[PDB]
């Protein structure tokens, strides 16, 4: 079932309580698709009714704080189409060679925070890498994150 | 439900978890004054992170050491505070499992066993040698363990999924023993980090900075003809450490108990002892199959050096593998929360009404 | 070969069944088209009927008002209203 | 100023675009392209070039004025007043901010990593 | 959460002024009746908190929260960790804080009146 | 085993020509579903829109004249451009 850190959750709650100093607990559905296209998703009016047929059976307008949190949760939880996944190997490759190398790798690895060590690094470029070639394509990113 | 005693780290995670949900320090705190003080004393208890954060009105012990629930007391406040804080839930709805180390004698092994049925509601229950599941994680059925930085410095031959009980022992050394060797070589080299906070920074340092030599004697001389090899390190207070031969001499101490003054052969001779107690064909199965395990594999360099060391011993027939698990300092409870998955396992289990005639003398058995 | 083959067993059995999902998908599919277009051609008819209605003044005055009343929901076309009457703003003011 | 003359000045900061358009009314509606296409993965969708208005994009193109605001995209539309669009500009500078909106395709990707290869193993 | 918070004050109020000994006796006594009159006002008073206090303040404050739809005060919270992060969590430990204190106050107040009044026969 | 494998190897290609085949059928239909539900908008949207239209029954007619002529067969920017 998905689940998000509780860093990420306070996170959220920043950019909930942000999102509108008035200090309800509750925000516009609208500025939920806001927040959603800030992220970088526009979803459409079928995905907005769909949205809102979730948050509000009484029609508020509004999400409380736990609503605002389960849809964004869901919505980080799919698969994207290739253009993502290309952006994504992007900022992961800046040697641009179409090659996560190991200093790829850990750069991006100092850029998120998480400590994880050399050899766990080292571990899931070679079972990323799905030919073995040295490290991971992007076709190898591919073919791994597809599965 | 998954349960770990682990006395470097402790640990918990529903059965079937990618990872233990809960990490907590194998602690639990009393008030240090006896009367309260104030009213944060409402409870006399302090389990876990709740003694990192607030040592200093508290009483500090690992409650465990070694082959043994120590102080029962203690440890069933650690479990409590495991379910209802950690756990975050009242466990009767799912089995549990929990962990012990090796050859904890049967007296102990019951005395748990009732602890926790009577104390703790259950609907059935199983406590597993952390040897025997952190194999599992393994793979093998027929594997020998070493674990170190979580306990006690164990060696432990398996066949087919159990021990040779015949061939336990110990290697009488812990975190503590790594840590006390690096303050050693610090004040010789006049850092003198002692202090708790500095005991604490040293164990970071230990834990991340630490390298095995592959050939000591070689990487010593390496390393003090060429300062090259030693490597800088900031404290929290801005200063630059250097740190050079100590990174390999603090795990050398395995190798060289002598190191740390104790005289013992090294794991790797130690080992080499324990694979020959076994059957000879074990013992090719273990030469094939070594698995090391806790905080103090988890550094680079052990697990090559081990192996040269084990093929140095090992007779010129052996075929010689060092297993390593990345995250061999949990490999228990991997093995533990995989089994406790399987619905074929929920047989496995002992329960209320099997429990009362039978279960004192069936789980006594069925924990072999 | 052994482990090859039934590997390959039970994954075209798999492909079987995946194909018999798609197979009915698409049947509710061609179903769901057809009923579209059944009423395209309801709506075509009513329109020549009412177009047939309309040389009485008082016909078509039923006959709009019937097919209001079977057809019209508020739907999208209240916020249509709305943001129509704001690009009629736009409109006015760049065209003037 | 003058419309050609400020299109040929090129200047790009939404900001400054919508204190242009408010200042200057004479000089009408203004219609604006981004400078990267989205397809890039250092699209912005919040920098962009205003245009002699043939030049856009058919398919997906904005427009504002010193009355509203409004976007177009593949026949449909969307109207704004300008002041929802400026505000919708200021959140996006602060939820840019957010540790994990300004991170969150690198989050859920590498958290992928890790999850497919410990649960294989 | 007004109402709420104002409803429970004034059950410390009274609370306030109550006792929890006995520090008022009208003559001499002999020690059994000491020992019945102060043991059943202990129970008297545990009876009083237990059931009558904390029932009578939950329910209340229930009933003043009960329509305080979704937000952050939400009665039917679903998650420990939203809880946690709410402002309700943090408005209901200010209660345990003030029931506490008063509590404490009561506390005092009797031990140190009843000492007085052995203190004005023994001085 | 060799002819078991060749057998097996040939039935599941076979089955993947099958769902191929498939999803060019469910393509089909989703350009049948897609141009049925935008003419539903059209029509739906122009009775609205007549019914919206002047009830002087004059203007009806004509209104109900202009629907017959195009369905027996946006619009202002294009005219900007």
């Amino acid at each position: 079932k998905p689940e998000l850190t509780e860093d990420q959750k306070q996170e959220i709650r920043e950019a909930f309580d942000l999102f509108d100093a008035d200090g309800t607990g509750t925000i516009d559905i609208k500025e939920l698709k806001v927040a959603m296209r800030a992220l970088g998703f526009e979803p459409k009016k079928e995905e907005i009714k769909k949205m809102i047929s979730e948050i509000d059976k009484e029609g508020t307008g509004k999400m409380n704080f736990s609503d605002f949190l389960t849809v964004m949760t869901q919505k980080m939880s799919e698969k994207d189409t290739k253009e993502e996944i290309l952006k994504a190997f992007k900022l992961f490759d800046d040697d641009e060679t179409g090659k996560i190398s190991f200093k790829n790798l850990k750069r991006v690895a100092k850029e998120l925070g998480e400590n994880l060590t050399d050899e766990e690094l080292q571990e899931m470029i070679d079972e990323a890498d799905r030919d073995g070639d040295g490290e991971v394509n992007e076709q190898e990113f591919l073919r791994i994150m597809k599965k | 439900l998954v349960c770990d005693n682990g006395s470097g780290l402790c640990k918990a995670g529903f059965a079937g978890d990618d990872a233990p949900r809960a990490v907590f320090p194998s602690i639990v705190g009393r008030p240090r004054h006896q009367g309260v003080m104030v009213g944060m004393g409402q409870k006399d208890s302090y389990v876990g992170d709740e003694a990192q954060s607030k040592r200093g009105i508290l009483t500090l012990k690992y409650p465990i050491e070694h082959g043994i629930i120590t102080n029962w007391d203690d440890m069933e406040k650690i479990w409590h505070h495991s379910f209802y804080n950690e756990l975050r839930v009242a466990p009767e709805e799912h089995p549990t499992l929990l962990t012990e180390a090796p050859l904890n004698p049967k007296a102990n092994r019951e005395k748990m066993t009732q602890i926790m049925f009577e104390t703790f509601n259950v609907p059935a229950m199983y406590v597993a040698i952390q040897a025997v599941l952190s194999l599992y994680a393994s793979g093998r059925t027929t594997g020998i363990v070493l674990d170190s930085g979580d306990g006690v410095t164990h060696n432990v031959p398996i066949y087919e999924g159990y021990a040779l009980p015949h061939a336990i022992m110990r290697l009488d050394l812990a975190g503590r023993d790594l840590t006390d060797y690096l303050m050693k070589i610090l004040t010789e080299r006049g850092y003198s980090f002692v202090t708790t906070a500095e005991r604490e920074i040293v164990r970071d340092i230990k834990e991340k900075l630490c390298y095995v030599a592959l050939d000591f004697e070689n990487e010593m001389a390496t390393a003090a003809s060429s300062s090259s090899l030693e490597k800088s390190y900031e404290l929290p207070d801005g200063q630059v450490i250097t740190i050079g031969n100590e990174r390999f001499r603090c795990p050398e101490t395995l190798f060289q108990p002598s190191f740390i003054g104790m005289e013992s052969a090294g794991i790797h001779e130690t080992t080499y002892n324990s694979i020959m107690k076994c059957d000879i064909d074990i013992r090719k199965d273990l030469y094939a199959n070594n698995v090391l395990s806790g905080g103090t594999t988890m550094y680079p360099g052990i697990a090559d050096r081990m192996q040269k060391e084990i093929t140095a011993l090992a007779p010129s027939t052996m075929k010689i593998k060092i297993i390593a698990p990345p995250e061999r300092k949990y490999s228990v409870w991997i093995g533990g929360s995989i089994l406790a998955s399987l619905s074929t396992f929920q047989q496995m289990w002992i329960s209320k009404q099997e429990y009362d005639e039978a279960g004192p003398s069936i789980v006594h058995r069925k924990c072999f | 070969f052994h482990k090859q083959n039934t590997q390959l067993e039970l994954n075209i059995t798999e492909l079987l069944q995946k194909l018999r999902a798609t197979d009915q998908e698409m049947r509710k599919e061609q179903q769901k088209e057809r009923d579209l277009e059944a009423l395209v051609r309801r709506f075509k008819t009513d329109l020549h009927n009412c177009v047939a209605y309309i040389q009485e003044p008082g016909l078509l005055k039923e006959k709009i008002r019937g097919l209001f009343e079977k057809y019209v929901q508020r739907a999208d076309m209240v916020e249509i209203a709305g943001l129509n009457s704001d690009l009629q703003q736009e409109y006015a003011r760049q065209r003037e | 100023h003058d419309r050609e003359e400020v299109i040929k000045a090129n200047i790009r900061d939404p900001l400054q675009i919508i204190k242009i358009v408010h200042e200057n009314e004479h000089l009408g509606f203004l219609y604006m392209i981004s400078a990267v296409p989205k397809s890039s993965i250092e699209y912005d969708t919040y920098n962009l070039k205003v245009v002699s208005y043939e030049n856009i994009n058919k398919n997906d193109y904005y427009t504002i004025s010193k009355d509203a605001v409004t976007h177009v995209y593949n026949d449909d539309i969307e109207y704004i007043e300008i002041e929802r669009w400026e505000q919708e500009y200021l959140y996006h500078r602060e939820l840019t901010k957010i540790p994990i909106f300004a991170l969150f395709r690198k989050w859920k990707a590498f958290s992928v990593w890790r999850k497919n290869v410990r649960s294989k193993k | 959460v007004i109402t709420a918070l104002s409803k429970v004050r004034a059950e410390c109020n009274k609370v306030t002024s109550m006792s929890l000994f006995h520090s008022s006796l009208s003559k001499y006594s002999r020690l059994e009746e000491f020992e019945q009159i102060q043991s059943q006002t202990f129970s008297q008073v545990q009876m009083f908190l237990k059931d009558s206090w904390i029932s009578t303040l939950k329910v209340a404050m229930r009933g003043s929260l009960r329509d305080m739809s979704k937000g952050w005060y939400n009665l039917y919270e679903t998650n420990w960790e939203v809880y946690l992060m709410s402002k309700l969590r943090k408005l209901m430990e200010l209660i345990k804080y003030m029931l506490q204190d008063t509590l404490r106050f009561l506390v005092q107040d009797s031990l140190g009146s009843f000492t007085q009044f052995i203190g004005d026969a023994c001085c």
